[PDB]
RNA sequence: GAUGGGGAAGCUCCGUUUCAAAGGCCUGAUUUUAUGCAGGCCACCAUCGAAAGGGAAUCCGGUUAAGAUUCCGGAACCUGGAUAUGGAUUCUUCACGGUAACGUAACUGAAUGUGGAGACGUCGGCGCGAGCCCUGGGAGGAGUUAUCUUUUCUUCUUAAC
RNA sequence: GCUUGUGACGGCCCGUGAAAAUCCACAGGAAGGAAUAGUUUUCAUGCCAGGUCGUACUGAUAACCGCAGCAGGUCUCCAAG
RNA sequence: UCUAAGGGUCGGGACGAUCAACUUAGAACUGGUACGGACAAGGGGAAUCUGACUGUCUAAUUAAAACAUAGCAUUGCGAUGGUCAGAAAGUGAUGUUGACGCAAU
């Protein structure tokens, strides 16, 4: 039955005025301003939300230790690792198949 | 803003550096199922955080109050 | 037809279906020949290719999709790669293959 | 007396294109050594919707020849171009849907899109959804190419001018009935302020030429000469004919 | 039970707009919503959004299509006249 | 054939060593009570040696040749067999079930594998194994 | 909307990266000495424009005739800067571990390139959270009580971090 | 249950629904770095600083606009049985 | 004043024990025949004229049959262009555009 008011001079229901309602040690209801829920980062290859990485808003990532912001494998805080596994097979196979094609020139060179 | 388990670490904290003041709280608390018991809380005011140690039984408590050095100004309750 | 050979391999012979198992075959070498559905991606092609050259297993490219090469084994789903384990009654590998 | 609506438009207070949401200005690669001599490869990264455009867009990233960096371009996606396809640019690229070749480097009968009017202008003709041009013959001496445009007119251009194989995606939009005003409303929300239109005869003669009268009527021939004057020109303007078109179209 | 004799997806427009236009739309709304087979992963998980743009539910392949259907007549009959045209310069 | 055998080089496809080339040593074709699955035992290269050039000085080359190894149990499924091969030799005894489970053996094992790889690298025997795979 | 510019008798009009020689930083090199020369970068070219858009960080209790997320008591947080001790790293120099997904109290990184977050419609049902609503036991307080009603009402709370 | 937040989904489009500051990370390998000891601030603990302007109250059948303590007009949050 | 149906959670060397709700239907009895008891809450039908429709306008005498719309048709234009702006410009709108486009009826 208690009714509550905003705590900041913005009266309007915008993104930045989100309000949690709370009961304090006083025993009364009081508004409290919530920030905007920060979004999980995305693998820059596939786009899926990449695990092992803490999800905060971007200037919070400067206040946190690095074992949050990467994971132990190459391209740790970047790609989703089935996509890095992709970069593994594809790299190797393409750099291999290159030699085959450099060989097969050296055949058709003097064998044409 | 932190709670402490280790009794030893607590001691190295009570003598630590910039810690000029501590405090000790005593609460009536009912043990386990039935009875009451004397709970005692050790609060050490650090330059950043207030570390606090809860000694459940008064035995470890009684001997720890002695473990507190002088020049640490300890408000009793 | 190249499809009808599989009809015999399937009833009278031994086979496995799908990439994860057709690598296990080529690794253990248990596969004589694997067949690839035309639409499957080239990274998987090169892999299944390169896994085969290391196992000295021939590979024929099925002209068609996975929903077809799956019907061609008489199974109601799609399959990209069939690994031929034990040739059946059919002539199979001794062929154009 | 007054200033008629089409007159007011060249000032562009309210009449400017509604531009905020648009992916960018869709253009070809700049013509450089690679394209005019060899080929160069890029992957279309994603294909995407432009606002106020009927055609989808392909974002195509290439590598920068003279500096290490990736240079992304905005192409009008021809139909069948897909994310992850490699696109090839310039003369020695092969002839496949989506690549970009000089007009000289294709045979006659090729159907090609976003072609330049002059070589290097980064593309002009047939950028609308579903449109395209056809090459009819070349003239290897003073290398020229004749092409049939979407309007049907045929044009001589330079064979160094490029254009991209295939047809633009998103063909068929103009068949589906708009079916109500809202669909027409939002259609022009993201275009420019053209809608709706008030009929010049519904107005008063200060407002329009067609304005005025105790009956709604035009009162003089609605066809207006080329040599007419600003605020005289509203109607069928320099019309060579008029009336319902009977018989076939498709000129020579 | 079957619900509408004729209108189908067009029953949304009720009585409005006249029957021709309603049907004339019905064809294209049914074309544009359909699930289509995917040239890549071989599944019927292709579907539209943003006319001219068709993606696969899985496999995430995305192809520039027709407005209300994936492959438009003029497209493929252009594409095959391209195939035939390069063979000339293959041979 | 069965390309899983001693000398074979592979590329690790996962697990923090991903992208680095390992040589197999002790393939266990089928399982174990711990690791019930087909797994090799590989001596890999973690930190590759760097590029060297005619103008690279005395200790510069003495620095740039150092090589950080690693010794890993690998699921076969997490290996990508390369056609290339490097003959095990000195580390046949080094890399074993016993070496793992206690660090003291791994550390010395890595020490051997260290001297092993550098020695084969200088005098560029098996050039591919020390050329970093880049992706 | 300044500027090199181009119009205009002129008040001024146009143009905002435009026919423009459009600069600013990281390090050394000084050991005349304070900062010239050595590089290699980067060429991205005013500025104004949101007290509802974007955005670094605080809460509870108490207090005034009137002020409070501003004072007071207590417990925090961000940013800029200074810095010392512990811990960690290494004779295999730049941490180990798990098959893997990943773990972690740390666990060097310049030019340059890339990736993510800033960062985004609407409607529908379905899941969950807080706060509000109803309510049983008991512990207090107040009301009704000719009759009735283990009854009516009320307190039973928990902030950021 | 009601307010509100959030999640995974589905419908809709010839509509497919901002920008920038900013912050983190990946790639790379310049360079610098140990043994009588060298390395580190993305771990812990500690030391200093945080200016300038606004902050009262009305916000409406009397504190605003309509000549007024005018039945008009003026954006929004909370919402018990 | 009753009856019936519609659930949760347990353990198994055929069911039992247990927690929790306000829906629905049915049956009795009962009354000054009353009962959506206040409040709340469509009048219905047949036709002619006219605009298809939702939408719009004369603030302060007109809300309509007038405007708009989807739809139908017609006209101009391939950029050295159409339409349109400025006293002029080395200036501008359409135009982040290109005939499935823009402009004019
Ligand atoms: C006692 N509280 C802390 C004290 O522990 C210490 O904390 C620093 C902290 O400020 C640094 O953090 C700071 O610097 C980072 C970049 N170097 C970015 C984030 C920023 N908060 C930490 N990286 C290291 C701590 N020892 O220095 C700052 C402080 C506030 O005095
Ligand atoms: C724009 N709405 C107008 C509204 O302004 C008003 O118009 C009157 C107009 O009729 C009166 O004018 C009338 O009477 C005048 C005196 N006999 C002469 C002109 C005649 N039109 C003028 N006094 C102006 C408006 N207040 O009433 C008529 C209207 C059309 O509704
Ligand atoms: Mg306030
Ligand atoms: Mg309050
Ligand atoms: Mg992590
Ligand atoms: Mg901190
Ligand atoms: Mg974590
Ligand atoms: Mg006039
Ligand atoms: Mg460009
Ligand atoms: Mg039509
Ligand atoms: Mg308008
Ligand atoms: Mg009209
Ligand atoms: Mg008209
Ligand atoms: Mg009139
Ligand atoms: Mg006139
Ligand atoms: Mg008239
Ligand atoms: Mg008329
Ligand atoms: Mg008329
Ligand atoms: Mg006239
Ligand atoms: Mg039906
Ligand atoms: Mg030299
Ligand atoms: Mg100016
Ligand atoms: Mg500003
Ligand atoms: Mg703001
Ligand atoms: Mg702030
Ligand atoms: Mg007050
Ligand atoms: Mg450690
Ligand atoms: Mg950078
Ligand atoms: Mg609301
Ligand atoms: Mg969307
Ligand atoms: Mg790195
Ligand atoms: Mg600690
Ligand atoms: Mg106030
Ligand atoms: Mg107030
Ligand atoms: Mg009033
Ligand atoms: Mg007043
Ligand atoms: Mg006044
Ligand atoms: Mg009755
Ligand atoms: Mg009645
Ligand atoms: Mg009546
Ligand atoms: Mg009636
Ligand atoms: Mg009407
Ligand atoms: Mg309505
Ligand atoms: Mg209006
Ligand atoms: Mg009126
Ligand atoms: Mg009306
Ligand atoms: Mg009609
Ligand atoms: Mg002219
Ligand atoms: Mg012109
Ligand atoms: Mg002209
Ligand atoms: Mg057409
Ligand atoms: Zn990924
Ligand atoms: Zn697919």
């Amino acid at each position: 039955a208690q009714r509550v008011t905003f705590r900041r001079r913005n009266p309007y229901n915008t993104r930045s005025n989100k309000i949690k309602v709370v009961k304090t040690p006083g025993g009364i209801l009081r508004a409290q301003h919530v920030k905007k829920l920060a979004t999980r980062p995305k693998c820059g290859d596939c786009g899926s939300a990449l695990q092992g990485i803490s999800t905060l808003r971007p200037r919070q990532y400067a206040t946190v230790s690095k074992t949050h912001k990467t994971v132990s494998r190459a391209y740790g805080g970047s790609r989703c690792a089935n996509c890095v596994k992709e970069r593994i097979i594809r790299a190797f196979l393409i750099e291999e198949q290159k030699i085959v094609k450099k060989v097969v020139k050296e055949q058709t060179e003097a064998a044409k | 803003a932190r709670e402490i388990t280790d009794i030893k670490q607590f001691l190295e904290l009570t003598r630590r550096a910039d810690v000029k003041t501590a405090t000790v709280k005593i609460n009536k608390k009912l043990n386990k199922a039935g009875k009451p018991f004397r709970q005692t809380k050790f609060k050490v005011r650090g330059s950043s955080s207030l570390y606090t140690l809860v000694i459940n039984d008064a035995g470890k408590a009684k001997k720890l109050i002695q473990s507190l050095p002088p020049t640490l100004k300890v408000n009793r309750l | 037809s190249i499809n009808q050979k599989l009809a015999l391999v399937i009833k009278s012979g031994k086979y496995t279906l799908g990439y994860k198992s057709t690598v296990k075959s080529l690794r253990q070498g248990k596969s004589k020949l694997i067949i690839i559905a035309a639409n499957t991606p080239v990274l998987r092609k090169s892999e299944l290719e390169y896994y085969a050259m290391l196992s000295k297993t021939k590979v024929y490219y099925f002209q068609g999709g996975n929903n077809e090469l799956g019907t061609a084994v008489g199974k109601l789903f799609r399959v990209g790669v069939v690994s031929i384990l034990e040739a059946g009654d059919s002539d199979i590998l001794t062929t154009l293959a | 007396g007054r200033v008629i609506r089409n007159q007011r438009k060249g000032a562009g207070s309210i009449f400017t294109s509604h531009t905020r949401l648009r992916q960018g200005a869709a253009k070809l690669r700049t013509l450089d050594y690679a394209e005019r001599h060899g080929y160069i490869r890029g992957i279309v990264k994603q294909i995407v919707h432009d606002s106020g455009r009927g055609a989808p867009l392909a974002k195509v990233v290439f590598r920068d020849p003279y500096k290490y960096r990736l240079r992304e371009e905005i192409f009008i996606a021809n139909e069948g171009v897909h994310t992850g396809q490699f696109i090839y640019a310039g003369k020695k690229a092969s002839l496949n849907v989506g690549n970009v070749l000089p007009l000289g480097s294709v045979p006659e009968g090729t159907i090609v899109s976003n072609v330049e009017e002059k070589p290097g202008d980064r593309g002009a003709l047939a950028r609308a959804s579903g449109n395209y041009v056809i090459i009819i013959g070349h003239n290897p001496d003073e290398n020229k190419t004749r092409v049939r445009l979407p309007s049907g007119a045929k044009k001589v251009i330079s064979s160094d001018a490029r254009g991209v194989i295939g047809v633009i995606a998103g063909g068929g939009r103009v068949d589906k009935p708009l079916l109500k005003a809202g669909r027409a409303f939002h259609k022009y929300r993201l275009k420019r302020n053209s809608w709706p239109k008030t009929r010049g005869v519904a107005m008063n003669p200060v407002d329009h030429p067609h304005g005025g009268g105790n009956h709604q009527h035009i009162g003089k021939a609605s066809t207006i000469s080329r040599g007419a004057v600003s605020g005289q020109k509203a109607g069928l303007i320099a019309a060579r004919r008029t009336g319902l078109l009977r018989g076939s179209q498709k000129t020579q | 039970a079957k619900r509408t004799k004729k209108v189908g997806i067009t029953g949304k427009y009720g009585v409005r707009y006249g029957s021709s236009l309603r049907r004339q739309v019905k064809k294209l709304e049914i074309q544009q919503h359909a699930r289509y087979d995917c040239s890549f992963c071989g599944k019927k998980t292709v579907k539209r959004g943003a006319a001219g743009i068709w993606t696969c539910s899985c496999c995430k392949k995305t192809v520039a299509g027709g407005a209300y259907t994936v492959s438009t007549a003029a497209a493929a009959t252009v594409r095959s006249t391209i195939r035939r045209l390069r063979e000339m310069v293959e041979a | 054939a069965k390309f899983l055998k001693a000398g074979k080089v592979a590329v690790v496809v996962r697990g923090r060593y991903a992208g680095k080339k390992v040589v197999i040593v002790k393939p266990h074709d089928e399982g174990s009570k711990s690791h019930p699955f087909g797994h090799a035992l590989v001596a890999g290269i973690e930190r590759y040696p760097l590029k060297v050039t005619k103008k690279h000085g005395a200790k510069k080359v003495a620095k740039r040749t150092k090589i950080k190894p690693f010794i890993k149990v690998v699921n076969y499924n997490h290996l990508l067999p390369t056609r290339y091969t490097l003959d095990v030799e000195a580390f046949k005894s080094v890399v074993s079930t016993e070496t793992f489970e206690q660090p003291s053996q791994r550390e010395e094992a890595k020490k051997v594998v260290k001297k092993a790889f550098e020695e084969r690298h200088q005098a560029g025997k098996n050039q591919w194994f020390f050329s970093k795979l880049r992706f």
